[PDB]
């Protein structure tokens, strides 16, 4: 797992470390990006993969 | 018995064709191609040069804001003292066009206690209870104000999402494209679409003077609560200066003719239904006439309110600088025409009353009606199996497919597979397991048993009634 | 009356569509077969086949990435375009009313 | 798949608007230990098995 | 089985035979491809360089100025005074032709209220409010009108309305250059105001490899709202018949069709004089008398036009001036629908002779039996299509251009059965009566109107196999 | 004994279908996509947005010669067959008879391509084989049967190189002369390829009509040849099945000729017997051509190692085809036996009894609605066909109806083409096959079905 980052600014660099640093060329059996929305004006949650 | 028939059918006959006349005169020649063009001028042409995107592909609020400084000033202001504008060179520009936005306040939606710490706004769906009323930004003119709905001379809408108040923030633009455009990038700048907004609308007219047709156009752009943009259009035709041409007087002397029958109709059904016959109801050819009836005076009502309120245009031509409301007049306009269509459409079905001349019209009317109780009987059924599909196919399919998306949806949808009108991708792709199920169940139940039941009792009811006609002639 | 037939009339229409998917599977073998051959040639066997999936072959009315997901899927769409064959379950039907 | 992250998803997480985050996001990868060969281009159509 | 049936059928199959030849000899491949390369020549081609519009997708004057200038004169004038061939085979006859028509400023009634902003209106065409006096440099004949008679032309019967063959008109030149300064002067003096109701462009060619002249005319028609609707027409002819011995053959087989003809009509005479006075009883006789109509007609329309040909001569005579080939074209469509019409009538009667066993009779007595109730329900059914078709019109008739005229409002109806309509457009131009609509009629079509159909034509054909059972049997 | 002859029939079926399975997924149809897509689909040039499926002018094929021919030829990867060839057929001046009011303003017109036509005479610089007429069989060729016409298949011919610069400097001389005037009729190009990393050969024929009006008219033709190599077990078990098919193809003619021997003439009244002999002589004509097409390997692979000359491996790919067009209708065929075999219950026994009592009534009323079929196809092909692409040819009008009928109408075109006449031939063409026409043969059926009912109910009450 990697949490890509917290602020805008360092998620950059997170993502270019995992880009420069054999992170996903050589063996990537999946990506496995998943996110999560909350709609308080009509109260729905949605699990976005 | 039949001299008295001979009479009525003269009298239907005169009426149809009164009828027929009045509708040719109010559908007149082509007038599809002055909202075609209006349409195609409006709606296709893209918001920019680079970009691809037009009014009916809307996607985010930019692209509502570069829509109208943009295709709508270029479609709007056509050049020839600060001179009118004509649009096609023949369609002419009434006083100046007017926008307008609803909004709601912040504050209308409670969050959970428990996240009341990294989110502290949240806007509540459109509702009269939770719109704003107060001014915001830099409050100078109407644009930051609210005005109320009696104040705008405004109505509601009905629009996709929801049904919008006539009130709101409205703003007149003006005459020249320069004057229009400074208003829009001053409307801009300081921020007027924020994330409060929920809907819009824009609103004008044009006149053509070639023929004598005005034209009504409103536009609206919707801003749900979840995000995204729908766009919906309105392009009315409508003649407010009827009397002009000797055409004009025909069709006013056929509509006081088309007046004079259905107070003659009305006359007769009162006169029948009071002597004899109180319950009078047990025929269903009486049903239609009091349908008909009921549609011909309510469109009558509907005439008189709506010919006789022309005041705005009379308060417009004494000053052609304001935004003349013509939204009122294309309303009654709509209901106008669906309910001339449904009486000339049920007026028309009326004629299988005298069609019985020989042994083979009246032996089919015989079947058909013997025959209709068995179908309203197997069609109950029908109809149950067919809700069970469609209220299956809306809470499975109903939050991914954009086609099963409301009940009414559903229902159509299913029609048109009747039709072999559907595409399986997406059905299939929403669901890999019970998606081919729905889809090989509804059809293979729906034509090949419920299409040949229908057959089956149609054939028997026709097959009795031919085969009795013949034995009690040929026994005789 | 109306359910009561469609009991007693069950083991025909099973009979029906037992005939229809036998000729069915034959047919889709002879298309099988005969479409994949070769490049246009405008020839007979292309006129033969041009009775079915619109334009002498669209792979089966289902792309044939589609066609390997759910081929009861494709089963039903070559069901509704061909509903005439149904038909004959009326042939049934009608007598036992 | 970089690329598109730093274009369109990293703006779309930091980039406050409507539907609240409700917790940062992450990526998981599955290794497989396997590392696996590049075939020759075929029909294609793989089952990756 | 006797001798006056085999000889009435001797006679019918080398009718349907003179028939079949004289049809396969006027259809022939090449003709197709002629006018598809003329087509994609000059209809897809776009306007310029720079824009993507071609002729198919004109949408403003300006877009009509630009193809005139652009795809046109490339189309029409290749390069080896010297003569232009089209596709090195497509010799351009003569000079092309342009003409417009125009209505008259106050051909109105402006209402009195708003007579005070706008100043001039033109009505739609017609004939009786049309132009007929001089503007702009009034010295040349794109100036000038000339009537009808003095253009010896013709109506058309455009898209909106039915144009007359007079209106304002030049002749173009035979070289580019010509034609473009021409154009450009015509284009410099305004020459289509806000009047201009409609504009033609005419011209032929000849393709002598094989022989058959191709004449095409193009319109652009413009309404009273604002807006282009373009239109075209090519169309090929043969006016050199015999120039091979398959045109002798052809002509040999046109004699003998209309000796056939001759003796038909004089057979037919000849019964209804006393013998079954009124034999109009009968299908076999009313199919007679329709096809010896529609073969006399055709016939009088081959000799009245064949013997039409002063004006090959006249522009033979003199090769610089422009070809009146439209007479030509309208009477060779004519022709070309009443022998189609005539031929698919001759095929049907072959139902005549098809009884040689007993299961041939008994589906020809089945489908005798049937025409009765079949057209009793007939007019039901289309009372309610009709019914339906204006419901859809008054309803949709302004905005789906499915239904935007009665006509196309059955077309669509018709349509609809097959279910190749898109249904998004009619959802959108009325949320409610609308669906309604669709809905009821596709369930009135498909569960109440075709079984029932099918019930008539199920109970007739038991009953008729019944009766001849009985009649067969009890001998 | 019906039960013994039951696992007979199942185990020809499973054979015949592990010989189904063997074909359908021998993907051959894959490399035939992508080359054709390496050929057709690459345009000429990059400045230049036009490929062989939209070929317009002369010097679109011009360009297409040096340009993605050349690119595609001489590049997974193919290795050549020798060199290819390129041939054009054409026509003489004076074919062509002017008529005499015109005949001074046009001096040169060229007939429509026919073998009295043709052109037989030296042009050009006489100096090899591209500009004399050679006899057809001096090439070894045949007619074609091309788009609007059948070729001869003499013309003038021209046998490329094996090196992309000797094969573009031959074009470029080609083009310096003009070799393609306006007697120009047809263009052929012709080669052979065998993509060295798989086990397969094909023969590639590319052809460019001039029409006697103008512009061109492209076509292609792509043919896969395999040969057979064994290399697994799944080879080997592949030969099994086809030896064990030639030895059930034996045991079903030895029981034939069996029966045969004491039924003289009372074999052919049925019909479970005469699809058997249809079958037999179908497997017997099929098993003949593919061990008569597998005695040329030899031939083929003779010429991949140095040979500079053409190879015609034409009628090989003829009978490539006919097999393949073959093994098709025999199993359809025994598909159909299957229908046969499926008697177990009344159910099946009653509705196999009204389609046998139905058949001739359905034939009769078949007989009618192809008269009535055609005499509509005549009247479209007479009305739109020559302006609507699909009515060109009475073929393409049968199709188009027969499309209709399944609901695939277009109706702009037809509605263009003719405003009145065009749809009053649509709207009564729907209205007597989707509601007369074809509402007969559920007649026929639904009487038969009734009779059959009645006759065994009858049966069974005194049974
Ligand atoms: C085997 C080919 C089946 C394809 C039928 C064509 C599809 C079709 O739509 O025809 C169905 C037809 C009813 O008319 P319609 O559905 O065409 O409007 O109903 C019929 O006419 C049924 C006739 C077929 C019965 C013959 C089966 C041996
Ligand atoms: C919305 O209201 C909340 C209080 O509920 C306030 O904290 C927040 O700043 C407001 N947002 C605005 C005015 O944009
Ligand atoms: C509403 O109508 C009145 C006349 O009845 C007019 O004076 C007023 O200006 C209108 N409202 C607006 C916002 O123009
Ligand atoms: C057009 O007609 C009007 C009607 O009075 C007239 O005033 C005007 O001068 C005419 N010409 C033009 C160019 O408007
Ligand atoms: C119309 O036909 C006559 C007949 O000779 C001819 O003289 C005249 O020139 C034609 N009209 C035009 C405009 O050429
Ligand atoms: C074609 O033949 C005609 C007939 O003699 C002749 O006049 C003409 O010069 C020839 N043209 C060529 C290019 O050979
Ligand atoms: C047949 O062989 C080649 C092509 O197969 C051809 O060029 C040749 O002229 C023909 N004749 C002989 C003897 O090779």
């Amino acid at each position: 797992v990697q949490e890509l980052g917290l602020s805008l600014e360092e998620s950059r660099d997170r993502l270019r470390f995992l880009q420069l640093h054999n992170w996903l060329d050589n063996r990537s059996r999946a990506v496995f990006l998943e996110l999560t929305r909350y709609s308080p004006a009509v109260g729905l949650h949605a699990a976005v993969t | 018995y039949l001299k008295s028939v001979l009479r009525e059918l003269v009298t239907y006959l005169l009426f149809l064709i009164v009828l027929c006349i009045l509708t040719y005169g109010m559908m007149s020649s082509n007038v599809y191609y002055y909202t075609r063009m209006m349409s195609q001028l409006f709606l296709d042409t893209p918001v920019s040069k680079t970009e691809k995107t037009n009014f009916k592909t809307l996607s985010s609020m930019e692209d509502f804001w570069k829509f109208t400084e943009g295709s709508l000033l270029d479609g709007l202001y056509w050049k020839m003292a600060d001179n009118r504008s004509f649009i096609f060179y023949e369609n002419l520009l009434l006083g100046v066009p007017r926008i307008r936005q609803l909004r709601v306040r912040n504050g209308s939606c409670s969050i959970p206690q428990d996240l009341r710490d990294e989110i502290k706004e949240c806007y509540d769906v459109y509702s009269v209870s939770s719109e704003d009323r107060a001014p915001f930004g830099p409050r100078n003119g109407t644009a930051w104000i609210y005005t109320s709905e009696k104040d705008l001379n405004g109505s509601s809408h009905w629009g996709i999402i929801a049904t919008y108040s006539g009130a709101g923030y409205y703003l007149d633009l003006s005459r020249t494209r320069e004057e229009t455009a400074a208003q829009v990038a001053s409307l801009k700048k300081n921020v007027w679409l924020d994330r409060g907004t929920r809907a819009t609308f824009i609103d004008f007219s044009v006149y053509n003077a070639n023929i004598n047709l005005f034209c009504v156009v409103r536009l609206l752009v919707e801003f749900p609560a979840t995000g995204g943009v729908i766009p919906s259009w309105q392009f009315q035709p409508l003649k407010l200066i009827r009397y002009v041409t000797t055409f004009d007087f025909f069709l006013a002397a056929c509509e006081i003719i088309f007046c004079f029958f259905i107070f003659y109709y009305v006359v007769e059904e009162i006169l029948e239904i009071r002597i004899h016959k109180l319950h009078y109801f047990r025929s269903f050819w009486n049903c239609l006439d009091v349908v008909i009836v009921v549609l011909s005076v309510v469109a009558i009502g509907i005439n008189i309110y709506r010919t006789s309120n022309v005041e705005v245009l009379l308060q417009f031509l004494e000053d052609q600088n304001t935004f003349p409301n013509f939204e009122h007049l294309a309303y009654w306009q709509i209901q106008f025409n669906n309910i001339a269509a449904v009486t000339v459409f049920f007026v028309w079905i009326k004629l299988f009353k005298f069609i019985n001349f020989n042994r083979t019209m009246s032996q089919l009317s015989t079947t058909m009606s013997r025959c209709a109780k068995d179908l309203f009987g197997f069609a109950i059924m029908f109809f149950i199996i067919f809700l069970a599909y469609a209220q299956l196919a809306y809470l499975v399919f109903g939050t991914q497919v954009d086609d099963f998306s409301t009940f009414q949806e559903c229902i159509f949808t299913q029609f048109r597979i009747i039709l072999g009108d559907i595409n399986f991708a997406e059905i299939e792709e929403a669901n890999r397991v019970l998606g081919p199920i729905y889809f090989t169940t509804f059809v293979f139940f729906m034509f090949f048993i419920l299409l040949n039941m229908f057959l089956a009792i149609i054939n028997d009811t026709y097959s009795e009634v031919k085969s009795d006609l013949a034995q009690q002639k040929a026994e005789m | 009356v109306f359910g009561k037939t469609l009991c007693r009339a069950l083991p025909e229409l099973l009979g029906v569509t037992l005939g229809l998917v036998v000729l069915g599977v034959a047919y889709a073998q002879l298309a099988i077969l005969l479409v994949s051959s070769c490049v246009d040639s405008l020839w007979s066997v292309a006129q033969a086949l041009l009775v079915l999936c619109p334009g002498t072959g669209l792979s089966t009315l289902c792309p044939a990435e589609s066609w390997h997901l759910s081929p009861l899927l494709c089963v039903g769409l070559w069901a509704l375009r061909l509903w005439g064959a149904l038909r004959l379950g009326a042939v049934i039907l009608r007598w036992r009313y | 798949l970089w690329p598109w992250m730093a274009h369109v998803l990293l703006p779309y997480v930091h980039g406050n608007q409507s539907s609240p985050e409700l917790g940062p996001p992450r990526l998981r990868q599955v290794r497989l230990q396997e590392a696996l060969y590049p075939d020759p281009p075929g029909p294609r159509v793989h089952t990756c098995s």
